[PDB]
């Protein structure tokens, strides 16, 4: 079966940047595109963008052309997101969603929940 | 473009009514219901593009031979109008069964409706083709027998309807019955060997040889019996599983060996016209 | 920012049994080239409709997808109690991709 496993949780403090793990198994990485989702607290999903495995190719929303970044490690079969100079509007969930030919996603990761907190300092 | 952006898929991914031969393994279009999408894909590389281009410029080319032929001098015909109406029930024949064929390889991942209605319309078309190839070819052998040439004309098309109303039969579409509908259109195409065979009876072994059909027509039932044959089988793929997902898998040689197999058939009956206007319209054998 | 999804109602609560129907409009035609997700508490979502229609594989026939052009629909047929969530209708037509703003569905 499918599945697309996500790193955990991220407590960070604003400035710093965060990376995604999205280890992908149970098919070919390179015959789909992967996609990154943001569900910020009590809200509606927001597209951050895709990333093509075999062609290295990504197309980000504008709203998060400066914020994401994707990466890749085919060896591997996982999937990357680098989140820069975290700020309190990044408190959200974030989910790697698999393609299938078009950008309907039939397979989800379990999300990351990175909290962008001051807490400590 | 920004719009309907898709990525070739492997076939285990594909929907059961996609699923149509799993020696092409990967290149497929995804199902996308958007007319737009299907037809923005003909410039696209997947499994169908031969499939489709092959039929497209096939298409045009008995769209141009047909016009061409029916604007030729009245003066190199025996009787124009009459000669006219045959060819062009082959042209008729021949145009829809390619535009039939390149409009259903379009459509065809838009959805399971789409398809299933282009797949009886493309499998109708390959009876048309038949049919309508019969007609100019009766009018010249039994020219001057017009019972045995109108007995002939009721046969083909009492078959031909007959694989036009089984080829609407939703069973007739799925995989098992490939070669149910290799042997329904080889028939059909076959059954010409009965007004041949009256046809040598009648004018003799001397006759039917130097005037060029039996050659002609051996090489007819060759192409019918290696394109069926090809189809049937699913060589090569079938031997070289995903070597041949985009190019010269059995489908798309036999996309070639039906223009092909219309293009020898009517340079066959375009020469039985030339004889016809060198010996002039009557009998006196 | 270009294709904007609106979902309706925002929210809703039917009874165990009934059928409730969540709507979506989209700012442009997005040629069917829509999908349907339920998303339970705490859970990533999880396609429910594809292709404006097409039901996707282990999904209760109780779910249907409907509509075309720029106004699509989603049929919950005898609603279950495992039906509780948020519902989110998606346009992959064009860049960017986006999603309605949500129907959360309450189940008394
Ligand atoms: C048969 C003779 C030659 C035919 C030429 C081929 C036609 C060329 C282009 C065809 C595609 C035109 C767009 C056809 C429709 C675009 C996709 C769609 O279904 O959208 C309609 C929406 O309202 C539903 O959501
Ligand atoms: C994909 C292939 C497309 C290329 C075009 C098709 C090939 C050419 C077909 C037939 C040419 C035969 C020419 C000879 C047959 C026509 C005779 C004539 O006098 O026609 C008058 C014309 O002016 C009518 O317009
Ligand atoms: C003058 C002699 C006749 C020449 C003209 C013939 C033109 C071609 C006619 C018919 C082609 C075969 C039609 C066969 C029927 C069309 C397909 C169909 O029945 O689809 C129904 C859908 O709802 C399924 O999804
Ligand atoms: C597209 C349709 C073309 C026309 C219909 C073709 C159907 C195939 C028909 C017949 C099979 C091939 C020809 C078979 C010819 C039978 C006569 C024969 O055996 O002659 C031998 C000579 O050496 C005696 O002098
Ligand atoms: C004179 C011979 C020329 C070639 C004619 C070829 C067409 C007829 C051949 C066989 C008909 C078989 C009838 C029975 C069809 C069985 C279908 C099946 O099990 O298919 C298995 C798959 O691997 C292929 O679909
Ligand atoms: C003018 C005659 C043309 C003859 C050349 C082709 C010979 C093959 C004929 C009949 C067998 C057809 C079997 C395939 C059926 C459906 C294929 C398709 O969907 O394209
Ligand atoms: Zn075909």
């Amino acid at each position: 079966e499918v599945l697309l496993q996500q790193s955990g949780p991220e407590l960070v403090k604003p400035g710093a940047s965060v990376r995604i793990t999205c280890k992908a198994s149970g098919y070919t990485f390179t015959d789909f595109n992967m996609d990154w989702v943001k569900q910020s607290p009590g809200k509606s999903l927001e597209w951050i963008g895709d990333f093509n495995p075999n062609s290295g190719g990504s197309i980000y929303n504008q709203k998060f052309k400066d914020k994401a970044t994707f990466t890749v490690d085919k060896s591997s079969s996982t999937a990357y997101m680098e989140l820069r100079s975290l700020t309190f509007e990044d408190t959200a969930v974030y989910y790697c969603a698999r393609e299938t030919g078009t950008a309907w996603f039939a397979y989800w990761g379990q999300g990351t929940l990175v909290t962008v907190s001051a807490a400590g300092g | 473009e920004f719009e309907g952006r898709w990525r070739v898929i492997p076939h285990d991914v594909l929907p059961d009514w996609l699923k149509d031969n799993d020696f092409l393994l990967h290149g497929h279009r995804p199902p996308m219901p958007s007319f737009r999408a299907c037809f923005k894909s003909i410039f696209r590389i997947h499994t169908e593009t031969g499939n489709i281009w092959t039929h497209l410029l096939g298409c045009v080319f008995f769209l141009c031979l047909g016009i061409f032929y029916m604007f030729r001098p009245n003066i190199s015909f025996v009787a124009p109008l009459q000669e006219k109406v045959v060819f062009g029930l082959f042209f008729l024949g021949a145009i829809l069964c390619l535009s039939f064929s390149w409009l259903f390889h379009t459509v065809y991942c838009h959805s399971e409706g789409v398809s299933r209605l282009f797949s009886k319309l493309d499998y109708s078309g390959i009876a048309l083709l038949i049919m309508g190839s019969f007609v100019p070819w009766l009018y010249y052998s039994f020219y001057c027998n017009p019972q045995p040439c109108f007995i002939y004309l009721i046969v083909i098309c009492v078959l031909g309807i007959a694989a036009i109303i089984v080829s609407q039969w939703d069973m007739f579409a799925t995989p098992q019955y490939r070669g149910v509908r290799a042997g329904v259109f080889l028939g059909l195409g076959l059954s010409g060997i009965i007004p041949t065979l009256h046809y040598v009876i009648s004018e003799g072994f001397l006759k039917a040889a130097t005037i060029g059909q039996i050659g002609w027509l051996m090489l007819m039932a060759s192409l019918y019996i290696t394109g069926a044959a090809l189809y049937a089988a699913r060589i090569p793929e079938r031997f070289f599983p995903g070597k041949c997902d985009i190019w010269f898998h059995s489908h798309q040689l036999f996309h070639i060996f039906v223009v092909a197999g219309a293009f020898v058939h009517f340079h066959g009956v375009s020469n039985l016209q030339e004889f016809r206007f060198m010996i002039g319209g009557g009998c006196s054998e | 920012s270009d294709i904007q999804m609106t979902q309706s109602p925002a929210s809703l609560s039917a009874s165990v049994g009934e059928t409730v129907t969540i709507t979506c409009r989209a700012s442009g035609n997005i040629h069917n080239f829509l999908a349907w997700y339920q998303q339970k508490q705490g859970k990533s979502p999880q396609v429910l409709v594809y292709n404006a229609k097409t039901l996707a594989d282990g999904v209760p026939s109780r779910f249907s997808g409907s509509g075309s052009g720029t106004q699509y629909s989603l049929k919950i047929n005898s609603l279950q109690p495992e039906d509780f969530g948020s519902y989110y209708c998606q346009q992959f037509w064009s860049t960017p991709y986006t999603f309605g703003g949500g129907t959360k569905l309450e189940i008394n």
